[PDB]
């Protein structure tokens, strides 16, 4: 979506991603608050409207979010959001609609999920079928192997590298030194996919102020981030033979991502996508133009995608590392992004400060579609 | 009501006369689309479809050996994408041993259990397996 | 929300409500076609976005709506909406908001739900955890307004009867014809006075609303294109200080905003389709609304104001008392039937002098210390000489 | 183990043997008074005063509960009750059905409101007609 005007991110808030014995209305408080509280937003009537991003826990999630922070009334229209993993980012997105256009000068987006303290029907043919999403990765992976030469001990690389790039986050849930081998050595789960190359549940929440260039004055904002660019896509459906290394939404979300923004992806210095399982992370450095077309496992292999490479990839730890709250994880990307870009992220900030920031998430998919969504931003440096 | 034991008549065809079981295919008649069985065409929207038979063999696009699958289904076992000549592409279960499939390995359509029904009977429906 | 530019609903879908045994996807994919037919649209590519409301089915609604029409892709970003009832209204809200804004010329709005093929508050909910049912919270609403204004439970009643008269001749709604007050009165107690025939139940449809701007109107060749003058949504403030709950805090207000931004008042309003999940929510809203005056809503209704021959036809399709109530749908039917009205197509159960006004207001949810979780209010007015 | 008591934070009980009370809670820096909370919903401050709140309210409205909560035994009656201090209590009430009328005065009183988890009744407040 191109933006008639620019829109700048002030504050952001992220809570601890793990288990937890608060709900996802508690949640997602602590980070409206934080988000708010780092906008110089100490009172309630300054956001004009707020999306929220959940899969399953209420029809009113934003409202009982912000119940508890006096927010809700007649100047808060609030507005919850669906796309299954897409959630988080699409409350993003429709607030930073509400300011490109003009309706608001200031918005929130919350994406907010609590799973432990609580997929498809058999009608959808590959489900009737015995379809496990494990498995269905799976098969990208034993494609991509067949393909590229690529072994599990390479696509044990990414939960070793995701989990080292978490090591000195606070907020990641999983952390610290893994090695190739105990990830390899792990349950099978659908082969080549052990269970330490799956993201798990988890619980979390995480929360976006946007604003107009002329409120990030009013705000006081030292570092606002731009919004370079924002997509949302749905997927395509057929029953043809597909390249399943390749993937067609993510491959047009980023290139109209890179036409609307004017950033190409070898100008990406740190991205946060959906890998949910290694082989999504591996097989998206090709499908977002990071390398070329089969070279994905050399740009693994070589370590462009880690700390002083082309792109660090997945700094926070990713999914692999903080769990998938479905709600909170498109959120989640872009609050830890605005950290990155504005070198606050201590032990585990990237090195030359980043100066663009990229975030990808999907979600759903029944059969003949590879997702049924997809959202990615594009975020860059918005002072000096 | 007792659930079904066959998967699915619009999809598979157990020919009367006792010949060879085949996947079902339609044809669109206004766009030419050819798709699995659907009450109006994803191209055009036309209600107006021709049966095409489908082949019996098929190229194992991509599978895996499930260790951890769907619940109440008994594991291991196998799933693939299976590319039909018409270029078509079908998901199914393949049946034999974990670590015995490859990429683009020939397969045929088998009849075989895929699950238990809610009345805790096997449900019949297509499979492929190794040549002979 | 001010529209920054005019916007226009093309042609509206609309399944029929009841018990069925084809799921959300396939009652919003008809609901969705419907309406795309009833714009001459003959390039599904012309629409530029999709906004889907749902309560309980899935987290991908409206691209399983959207996957059998070959729509979904990379010119279509889909994107699925909740806030319980206000699903469906806030679906076509967020379409009108891309048109009005420019961001695109052509959207729709799919409001859907499959209830009845399933097997359907947390107790940390205060209210919740000391035995609440919503039932019961619109009967102490009833309860006080028999107190302050002398209403019986027959007056009451006279909500189903006059809903499921105005529902007679429309195919679309589930139950309908006539119901004696007496029947009502004596159909099983569920929450005094709140008895089984004055609570609307669980049902199954969808319905689907395309919007446009006036230059698409002209490019698609809508004979009766239906203006949206106006459309508000808000949240609803929480305390627990006493409030009058004959009144609506969230309704008077998204009501009142909606006046302010359509200049039009409640006064012009010539039909009305409601949040009716319960007899005495319809006769409160008369007053919440501003159709008359507070404390004057048993008045109005005993005085047939608001049936055909009054001041406001409210609930001529039938309301969610004749319909049921898919979640996600309500909020989009109540648009879909009032553009029918509006271009005299509801034959049989035509409101009488043609209406040139439509208003539609759905709740949903509220937790304790709230009335309702929100509010999505449209005024639709005639867009054609 | 479920629990047996709601809640800690709204309803005290004196060890005593005093008559038991609900609390309230008022904001230090706004002046708002309402049920506890972590911070205030008006303001955001996190400083309060607790405020004892009158044993005595007006059953502002009730309902008769024929179908209610799954699991709870019908007839069951619940209302709003309005306490002097301008705060609305949601709570059920003792006896029996068709006897509550609106702006009758209610007392305080302890009593089962439902069964926990491990089948043992939640003591908790609920109001009953004043002797
Ligand atoms: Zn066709
Ligand atoms: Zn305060």
């Amino acid at each position: 979506m191109k933006l008639q005007r620019e829109v700048y991110i002030a504050g952001v808030g992220e809570t601890k991603f793990g288990k937890h014995t608060v709900d996802f209305d508690v949640l997602g408080r602590e980070a409206a608050l934080q988000a708010m509280n780092g906008s110089n937003i100490d009172r309630p009537d300054m956001i004009q409207s707020a999306y929220v991003g959940n899969g399953m826990n209420d029809m009113t999630t934003g409202q009982a979010v912000f119940r508890g922070l006096g927010m809700c009334g007649p100047n808060l229209p609030i507005i919850n959001v669906q796309s299954a993993c897409s959630a988080g980012a699409m409350a993003v997105f429709c607030a930073i609609k509400d300011v490109a256009t003009g309706v608001t000068d200031l918005s929130i987006g919350v994406g907010t999920e609590n799973h432990t303290m609580h997929s498809a029907a058999r009608s959808d043919i590959e489900t009737m079928h015995g379809a496990v999403m494990t498995g269905k990765y799976a098969m990208r992976a034993t494609r991509y192997m067949h393909e590229t030469g690529a072994t599990i001990e390479d696509l044990a690389m990414i939960t070793v590298k995701n989990r080292k790039h978490a090591t000195h986050n606070p907020y990641a849930w999983f952390k610290g030194a893994i090695t190739v081998e105990e990830v390899v050595n792990s349950r099978m789960v659908a082969y080549p996919m052990t269970l330490q190359q799956c993201c798990g549940i988890a619980d979390g929440a995480a929360a976006v102020v946007v604003g107009s260039k002329e409120m990030m004055k009013k705000l006081g904002i030292a570092k606002p981030v731009k919004v370079a660019g924002v997509v949302v896509e749905s997927g395509p459906y057929h029953n043809r033979p597909r390249d399943i290394t390749g993937d067609d939404i993510t491959e047009t979300t980023s290139e109209k991502l890179y036409e609307e923004s004017g950033i190409g992806p070898k100008e990406v210095n740190i991205l946060e996508l959906h890998d949910a399982f290694t082989i999504a992370e591996l097989l998206y450095y090709e499908c977002m133009g990071l390398c070329k077309k089969g070279d994905g496992l050399k740009f693994l292999r070589d370590g462009q995608s880690t700390y002083g490479g082309q792109c660090v990839v997945s700094p926070r730890g990713g999914l692999l590392s903080y769990g998938h709250p479905i709600g909170a994880s498109g959120a989640a990307q872009i609050a830890q992004n605005v950290k990155q870009l504005r070198g606050e992220c201590g032990g585990y900030q990237v090195g030359p400060t980043p100066k663009v920031a990229m975030s990808h998430v999907t979600g759903g998919g029944l059969s003949g579609t590879e997702h049924a969504a997809c959202t990615m931003h594009m975020l860059v440096k918005g002072w000096g | 009501e007792p659930d079904i034991t066959f998967f699915h008549p619009d999809i598979l065809e157990v020919p009367k006369d006792g010949g060879l079981p085949y996947l079902k295919g339609y044809r669109c008649k206004k766009c030419g689309q050819l798709d699995f069985k659907t009450e109006m065409c994803t191209n055009c929207w036309s209600e107006e479809f021709e049966m095409v038979p489908l082949s019996r063999r098929g190229k194992v696009y991509s599978f895996s050996d499930i260790y951890i699958g769907q619940q109440g289904l008994a594991t291991p076992y196998i799933f693939a994408y299976v590319d039909l000549p018409e270029n078509l592409r079908v998901f199914a279960q393949l049946e034999g041993e974990v670590d015995t499939y490859r990429c683009d390995e020939e397969v045929e359509l088998t009849l075989g259990p895929i699950r238990m029904n809610n009345d805790n009977l096997p449900i019949i429906s297509y499979k492929f397996k190794k040549i002979a």
